[PDB]
């Protein structure tokens, strides 16, 4: 403690070299200086323009490619976009993603069971990038909070709604994306 | 059918079989055709070439279409 | 002695007398690769998979349901 | 106003931090007004296809293992000798105390 | 059971549904990576303290716990010990997939597969993390669940 | 890339612990035995031309198939010299390594966590608690043979008014995909 | 603190008397912990220790002997910290087809 | 001239660094007789601690003595010296020396190459 | 006597007010991240890295990509490097930005919190806009980038960076120079080299004292060595010269930033063998081997060699390296996560040795436990 | 709506936005869509009026104006209603998640769904 | 010389073959996918149009896709020698040549199941398992059989 000790003596020599800087130095810490100039810049803060979104009725920015609700899509025709290739759940690295599937009656190759928990996807979009046909792809949608699990817990009938419902915004999303693709 | 009935419970919309059946037959003058989904090869899905010297129209196996040769 | 590294590895004493089946799997019949063979698994036989009554799914309470073919090698 | 007097309100070059709608961010990310175009190849690697050569992967050296004995370690202990300019050199590096505008004036970046 | 009655049970009841609406106090149980976007949904931008919502960091003057991150079985005990000291008059809000269905890590040890386990869950926030946009509607969603509380209507019919 | 001190330890060290090295691109390999670790480390530590003084991390690897499954990793740094270092043993079930917490301090927690994880006691811990895991945790999580899963669950039960701990009964059993290709080889 | 490996069979008999020993000293505390004073027994606590002790004599590695009094204060420390006629053949038959 | 600091927070200025090096090189050297002659971690020692005595025997100025050496930081130089002298104490203490026969060393040498942006450590010039 | 806090539990030996020792229980945010990553595949495994050091998020992403392209050899493209540099140093300054601004609202400030937020705001806007979610972005992966950048995004990050300039003159007008502020600050958990290498501290934990060391300068792992900034240190390592340097190296990432804008190439933007990354959409439904290569790695991975390597990058909180261990299949044998929250965390013991309470959260602060990265 | 202001509070900022603005379109559901450029800070320079002053909810607007209320797409809803699809699609429906058991969505085996399935995957003899 | 070989040879088999691998039921299972990821290049130099083929009715067994043939002969030499019943065969000359019967003959036989195994790519396959599951999804067991002695 020494050292400290004449380190100390030495840095108050230091920086009391005259009698104007020693006054000065008082001066600045008897009369809070930087806290009248943080008060100040405080006072600027509160004087400006604030930058609250104003929630319900304005929101936020987005991309394109965002990754919110996950939801299936069709064919401009009507049939169902989603051949049962399996590369959904080969790829979802949470396993949120359980399919099966059986010919169809006029012989195509269609899922018959296909769902998707809310409450394991991570919302990563490996599926709608691993799907070959763009059948699977997390739409913008993302305030779709419920009240139970069970209601969280998606299936195809309710994935085939949201793509029939978000159609027109994921096809738009879409084409600006495949440009950067 | 079956298989309609068993993903599917609402039994009031079309379901997709039913439309993919009424949309008809696309007539093509040759003997092969490049089946890309949509208008957009890039958004639709990938290519399929359908052989056609079959009288019966030969499904597209993706987004199927049912082209039938002109003559 | 056989059996002292398992009673001291913390498995739990139920998992430690059960019947298991050391196999080297054979080629699979659709493909003629030769890369997967010679390998040998511990077969822990825990077939008590069931239907989740809610979504269907395939439920299990055996915890060795797949880790002698997932990491055991 | 007050906060003119001193504090980085005080400096000409003070730039404010909410940005205007009209000059932040004019064109919608999907809705450009130009269409991109990313190359996913170099031009030689398209017509062009040859991977046993660019097999980054797998074109690597096979692992060399060699087994030294007591003869062997004591051939090499006599051999070996340490000289001043055989010793590892060492990464030095020191504080200068240099000023913030030093380096472009503050600017450049 | 009149009309009249009725009218001024139902009067009370939506002043008893306004107040615990616009005055909730909830708390941040904020582990893992939903926490930080906790955050940010208190920040300038998507402000909390409009709606009422002030963090309350003791769990006796909360009104409803959020639950934001990975609950992992050391931690469970430590949740349902606080959950318990909550005042009667109270709501959880599971933000994220990990305090849903055990998300990323549901095939994993010293994990609970969701917090709806532990806790009697009212609101599930889907995402990871879910936007603070996604946030703030399910803290939404809550006042719309207790906008309809006929706590007085059911006291009277009893 | 700076291979130097890697080659000047192996000019200087004692041969007798060497058991083997390895010289590679994706990191300079010293592999001993477990008796001659502790005084590895203390001389790289403390010679003035390898003075790898910060100890980067203790990691454990699982091999079933080796009679000594365990795998005890040191990494290791030299900021004067500028290069890392990796000094690896093999240990099992029961025996027992000496430890390097009086050397690098930081070597304890990292050295709780490999006992958390594995089972690989130390000889001169000054304590081995767990570290991680759950409070009376049975196995070690990251043994290949221990399920992914676990072998219990944790959940409320109202009765006792606390959270309980009960064998695993999960829905939705893990899928194992068996992606491997036969032409890998 | 934790210890080198006993090279010894009575260096083993010795820890594992510390060991008891430890055991015995903190079961009163385990008695305010838990509160079962209605049918703990102190005494068949003891006797239900020295009966686990009892049925690990099988081991004969003192390796193995020094992990299982590891474990086996590991296992004081955590309980310390308060952390929890139709013959058998034919009642698991009833039960279930796993057995 | 007197440095003012050394940067290093935990090490301090020593105003005797030439003398403290001079007894540490020289003691290092008894030391160091004592290990067998054989062994190439005594030769290398030997190397370098001659070669830093001589070099602070001849400059006379601490700024002179780390120019010339190139390690700098007579203040580590002084550390380094005590580390060395522990280190001989300890092999003294336990006998490493001298292969234990029937020994075998597997030298593993593999060029397997590695993109130009992985991390690293660039030789220093 | 022992005071015990509780996802941060702690219980200190107390004496007089003054803490004698601190002892951190940590495992309460375990998830057996390691386990699950030897389970999946390795991009299935990025997400886990992802989450790992939440608040700093792309780096945890360049550094197990640089280990899988160590292990594999594949080459980066100059365009997918430097755009991997920019947001590298986008999540440098957010991290910095909610280290300082909780580290401040600890220790009583409130205020800058919420100006940081809104600058991070505009980070996470523009990882929204150049990937999938603010948070937890898949962006960087083996051999490059998952996409490229959308346009008007590097003109929007050049008005952020001259705003951002503003925004760190203000807080440092704040924070730095006031008299609290460096009353709580100064002589507070005060670390020596020594001690620090000794401890294993790395990033402004181990600049602090002054070891004069940076990971981006010793191993450069990118453009770095092109790039031309400044490193930090300090003179005596304590929590107010750990938060200047903290500030110093928010200024120095924006330098970066800038000479990355301004030096960005045009190319590609991942490695060009379809053998290790995924070919185009319209090349896989166009072409029937890119189909084939698609196929075989979303269901199937690359097959790295058989190698054990450790990679370590210059992350924000200091050095994260991964340490992986291959045996020639499509999945991670062994992956070991070095964060650099472990061994600052062990480090609280002694740096927060006869100090007090508020010296004790200061510390905490200073050192920026995020407990996700030390629970890995 | 102009006397919810007073015990709302949140319509209030709306009015008080709305001063300058342009209204630049209105949905089929009744929400009022605005834009205002000029002197006003990028976050708040596109807005909707859901028209239901009582229980506005943030799930009312319909995809065609989501993108363009989310600053997506420079695309008016009135565009992408020209380009919704035919031969398939359902109206906009918001999320009721609580207003009933008859309205909120229920998986094939639950309890309260209209139509139960059973989950076996084998079929008994069924004598 | 030889890894040339290979590469060109992959690209001869793959400039025909469809872009219905999703579709294909053996996916991760078949000797093309998998050859072309180990030896072949990858990527396709190829743009032109493809050939196709009609499918073939075999049975209530074999589902043909007979796009997907690589015309190994490996089925139609199969039949002749194994079978023993000669219904499949290599009918036509050049780049498009077909395989099967020339008239509608189911093909029948005890060993006709063993035709769908030793197809490489997946142009013959189990009709009732025609996109039943994927190959990883399944476990397997070594068992024996208790149909026949
Ligand atoms: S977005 Fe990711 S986590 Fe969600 S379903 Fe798709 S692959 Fe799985
Ligand atoms: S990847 Fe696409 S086509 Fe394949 S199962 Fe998923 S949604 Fe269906
Ligand atoms: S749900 Fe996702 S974002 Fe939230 S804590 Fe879990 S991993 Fe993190
Ligand atoms: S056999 Fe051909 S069509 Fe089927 S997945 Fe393999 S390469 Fe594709
Ligand atoms: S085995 Fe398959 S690929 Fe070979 S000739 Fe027969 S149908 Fe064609
Ligand atoms: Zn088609």
């Amino acid at each position: 403690t020494k050292l400290e000790d004449e380190q100390r003596e030495q840095l108050a020599k230091e920086i009391s070299k005259d009698w104007s800087s020693v006054f000065e130095r008082s001066i600045n810490t008897l009369f809070l200086t930087e806290m009248v100039r943080g008060l100040m810049l405080t006072l600027k803060y509160f004087f400006e323009t604030k930058v609250t979104i104003n929630y319900p009725f304005e929101k936020g920015p987005l991309s394109p490619r965002f990754r919110g609700e996950h939801a299936l899509r069709r064919y401009p025709t009507g049939e169902e976009r989603c051949i049962a290739c399996k590369l959904c759940e080969a790829i979802c690295p949470a396993q949120a993603i359980t399919i099966e599937a059986e010919e169809r009656e006029d012989g195509s190759r269609r899922t018959t069971r296909y769902d998707i928990d809310m409450t394991k996807c991570i919302y990563c979009g490996f599926c709608q990038e691993a799907c070959p046909v763009d059948a699977i792809v997390e739409g913008p949608n993302f305030e779709f909070a419920t009240e139970t699990h069970e209601e969280l817990l998606y299936d195809k009938e309710k994935l085939l709604e949201n793509g029939d419902r978000w159609e027109t915004e994921i096809a738009e999303n879409l084409r600006s994306e495949s440009l950067y693709r | 059918s079956n298989h309609t009935a068993k993903w599917m419970q609402d039994t009031s919309k079309k379901s997709p079989m039913e439309l993919i059946n009424e949309v008809p037959p696309i007539k093509v003058e040759g003997r092969i055709v490049a089946c890309e989904g949509d208008t957009n090869p890039a958004l639709g899905h990938p290519i399929e070439f359908i052989c056609l010297d079959l009288p019966e129209p030969a499904v597209c196996k993706y987004c199927g279409l049912r082209y039938v040769q002109d003559h | 002695k056989p059996g002292e590294i398992g009673m001291v590895s913390g498995i739990p004493q139920e998992h430690l007398r059960r019947r298991v089946v050391i196999y080297s799997p054979a080629r699979t019949a659709s493909q003629q690769g030769s890369g997967k063979v010679g390998r040998w698994k511990i077969n822990f036989l825990s077939t008590q998979k069931w239907e989740n009554p809610l979504m269907g799914w395939t439920s299990t309470g055996d915890p060795y349901a797949h880790v002698g073919d997932s990491a055991l090698t | 106003k007050p906060w003119e007097i001193t504090g980085p309100c005080a400096d000409p070059e003070y730039r404010s931090a909410v940005p205007l709608a009209t000059e932040y961010r004019l064109q919608c990310p999907a809705t450009t007004k130009e269409k991109p175009c990313i190359p996913n190849s170099l031009p030689e690697t398209v017509y062009d296809i040859k991977y046993f050569s660019r097999d980054q992967r797998r074109n690597r050296p096979p692992i060399r293992r060699t087994v030294l004995k007591k003869a062997d370690v004591e051939k090499l202990a006599k051999e070996q000798t340490f000289a001043v300019s055989d010793f590892p050199p060492v990464y030095l590096n020191s504080a200068v105390e240099e000023d913030i505008n030093a380096i472009g004036g503050g600017y450049q970046g | 059971v009149s009309k009249a009655a009725e009218f001024v049970i139902s009067k009370v009841d939506d002043l008893m549904n306004w107040a615990r609406r616009g005055s909730i106090w909830p708390m941040t149980f904020g582990l893992a990576c939903c926490a930080v976007e906790m955050m940010h949904t208190g920040a300038a931008r998507y402000d909390l303290d409009r709606f009422g919502i002030i963090f309350r960091p003791s769990p006796r003057q909360s009104d409803c716990m959020i639950v934001a991150g990975t609950l992992t079985n050391k931690m469970a005990p430590a949740l349902r010990k606080v959950y318990d000291q909550m005042p009667e008059p109270r709501w959880v809000i599971s933000m994220g997939s990990c305090a849903n269905g055990g998300g990323y890590y549901h095939y994993s040890y010293s994990v609970v597969r969701g917090c709806d386990r532990i806790v009697p869950v009212d609101i599930y926030v889907p995402g990871c993390p879910p936007t603070a946009e996604a946030l703030l509607y399910g803290l939404l969603q809550l006042q719309k669940k207790i906008n309809r509380r006929k706590d007085f209507l059911h006291w009277w019919t009893k | 890339d700076n291979q130097f001190i890697f080659k000047y330890s192996w000019e200087t060290l004692p041969k007798k612990w060497v058991k083997k090295m390895e010289r590679s691109e994706h990191g300079n390999r010293f592999d001993t035995k477990t008796d001659y670790l502790f005084q590895l480390l203390c001389f790289l530590k403390l010679h003035t031309y390898t003075r790898v003084q910060v100890l980067i991390d203790i990691c454990g690897v699982d091999y079933p198939s080796r009679k000594r499954r365990f795998e005890v990793v040191y990494n290791l740094l030299s900021t004067r010299y500028n290069s890392r270092i990796r000094v690896q043993t093999s240990a099992d079930e029961v025996t027992r390594i000496s430890s390097v917490v009086s050397l690098f301090p930081s070597a304890g927690w990292w050295e709780r966590e490999v006992w958390d994880m594995f089972g690989v006691s130390f000889i001169n811990h000054p304590d081995l608690r767990r570290i991680l895991t759950d409070y009376g945790f049975e196995g070690h999580p990251l043994r290949k043979d221990f399920p992914l899963s676990g072998y219990v669950e944790v959940r409320y039960d109202d009765p006792e008014k606390r959270v309980v701990s009960e064998p695993i009964e999960m829905t939705q059993e893990f899928r194992y995909f068996d992606f491997a290709s036969p032409w890998e080889q | 603190k934790v210890l080198p490996n006993s090279a010894s069979v009575e260096e083993a008999r010795q820890r594992v008397f510390d060991f008891f020993r430890a055991t015995c000293r903190s079961l009163p505390s385990v008695m305010e912990i838990y509160n079962l004073y209605d049918v703990t027994s102190v005494a068949q606590l003891r006797s239900t220790v020295a009966s686990e002790i009892r049925k690990n004599i099988g081991v004969s590695d003192p390796k193995v002997i020094d992990m299982l009094l590891f474990k086996g204060m590991e296992e004081l420390m955590n309980v310390v910290n308060h952390s929890k006629a139709i013959s058998p053949f034919l009642k698991n038959f009833y039960s279930s087809n796993y057995f | 001239k007197v440095k003012a600091s050394t940067g290093i927070v935990g090490l301090e200025v020593v105003p005797n660094a030439r003398e403290v090096l001079i007894g540490l090189y020289s003691k290092t050297l008894k030391e160091i007789q004592k290990v067998p002659e054989d062994e190439g971690y005594r030769k290398a020692v030997e190397s370098f601690t001659k070669h830093r005595l001589s070099v602070c025997k001849e400059e006379e100025d601490w700024e002179a003595i780390e120019k010339r050496l190139g390690c700098g930081q007579v203040e580590e130089l002084i550390e380094e010296a005590q580390d060395e002298l522990k280190l001989i104490s300890y092999m003294i203490e336990w006998d490493p020396w001298g292969v234990p026969d029937d020994y075998e060393c597997e030298v593993i040498e593999n060029d397997a190459p590695v993109p130009k942006h992985v991390p690293l450590h660039r030789p220093p010039p | 006597f022992t005071l015990n806090f509780g996802s941060l539990r702690l219980v200190l030996e107390m004496n007089g007010e003054v803490v004698e020792r601190a002892e951190p229980h940590i495992g309460l945010l375990h998830r057996g991240t390691e386990k699950l990553i030897e389970y999946k595949t390795y991009l299935q495994a990025l997400p886990y890295f992802d989450r790992l050091d939440y608040v700093s998020t792309m780096a945890q992403e360049h550094a197990y990509s640089l280990a899988v392209e160590r292990l594999l050899n594949c080459e980066v493209p100059l365009r997918a490097q430097y755009i991997r540099v920019l947001f590298c140093e986008i999540t440098r300054i957010l991290n910095h930005l909610l280290a300082l601004t909780t580290h401040a609202m600890d220790v009583g400030a409130s205020t800058p919190f919420l100006w940081a937020f809104e600058e991070r705001e505009k980070l996470l806007e523009f990882y929204e806009r150049v990937s999938g979610a603010r948070m937890h972005a898949s962006f960087i992966r083996p051999g490059g980038v998952a996409q490229d950048l959308p346009l008007g995004l590097c003109r929007d990050i050049d008005s952020f960076t001259q705003q951002f300039a503003s925004r760190i003159d203000e807080l440092e007008e704040m924070l730095t120079g006031n008299r609290i502020w460096k009353q709580r600050l100064v002589d507070i958990g005060t670390v020596t080299a020594q001690q620090a290498k000794d401890w294993g501290f790395s990033g402004v934990m181990l600049r602090g004292p002054g070891v004069c060391w940076d990971l981006r300068r010793a191993a450069p792992y990118d453009v770095y060595d092109q790039l031309d900034f400044d490193v930090p240190v300090g003179t005596r390592g304590d929590c107010y010269d750990r938060y200047c340097i903290r500030i110093e190296e928010m200024r120095q990432s924006m330098r970066i930033i800038w000479q990355c804008l301004n030096k960005i190439p045009s190319g590609m933007i991942k490695a060009d063998d379809r053998k290790l990354c995924p070919p185009s959409r319209c090349r896989m439904k166009l072409s029937m081997e890119s189909s084939i290569h698609h196929f075989e790695l979303y269901t199937e991975g690359f097959s790295v060699p058989a190698s054990s390597t450790y990679t370590a990058v210059e992350a924000p909180k200091g050095e994260f390296g991964v340490f992986l261990v291959s045996n020639g299949s499509n999945r991670p044998y062994r992956c070991k996560i070095r964060a650099p929250g472990f061994a600052h965390l062990q480090g609280l013991d002694f740096m927060s040795k006869h100090h007090m309470l508020a010296d004790v959260v200061t510390i905490i602060g200073t050192q920026d436990i995020v407990f996700g990265e030390v629970d890995r | 709506g102009y006397l919810r202001c007073l015990p709302d509070g949140n319509l209030l900022q709306t009015k008080i936005h709305n001063i300058g603005a342009t209204l630049v379109g209105v949905d089929k559901f009744g929400n009022k869509y605005y834009e205002k450029l000029g002197d006003t800070q990028y976050g708040r320079h596109r807005w909707v009026e859901y028209a239901e002053k009582s229980r506005y909810n943030a799930s009312q607007v319909p995809p065609e104006w989501h993108g363009w209320l989310h600053f997506i797409t420079d695309h008016t809803g009135d565009e992408l209603l020209l380009l919704k699809p035919k031969r398939y699609g359902v109206e906009h429906k918001e999320n009721l998640s609580g207003e009933g058991e008859q309205y909120i969505y229920h998986s094939k085996g639950h309890a309260l769904n209209p139509g139960q399935r059973d989950w076996t995957r084998y079929q008994p003899w069924e004598s | 010389v030889a890894k040339k070989a290979r590469e060109g040879v992959m690209e001869f088999l793959l400039m025909n073959h469809p872009l219905d691998c999703p579709i294909c039921d053996q996916g991760g299972e078949c000797d093309l996918q998998d050859q072309s990821m180990a030896f072949g290049s990858d990527r396709g130099r190829f743009t032109e149009v493809k050939r196709s083929v009609v499918d073939k009715n075999l049975g209530p067994l074999v589902k043909t896709v007979m796009t997907r043939c690589i015309q190994c002969t490996r089925c139609v030499r199969f039949a002749t020698e194994v079978a023993g019943v000669q219904d499949l065969g290599m009918l036509g000359r050049g780049s498009g040549e077909e395989i099967g019967t020339y008239v509608e003959k189911l093909l029948t036989s005890e060993l006709s199941g063993n035709v769908i195994d030793i197809c490489p790519v997946g142009a013959l396959t189990s009709k009732p398992f025609a996109f039943k599951a994927r190959n990883w999804e399944l476990k397997g067991t070594e068992t024996i059989d208790v149909t026949d002695a």
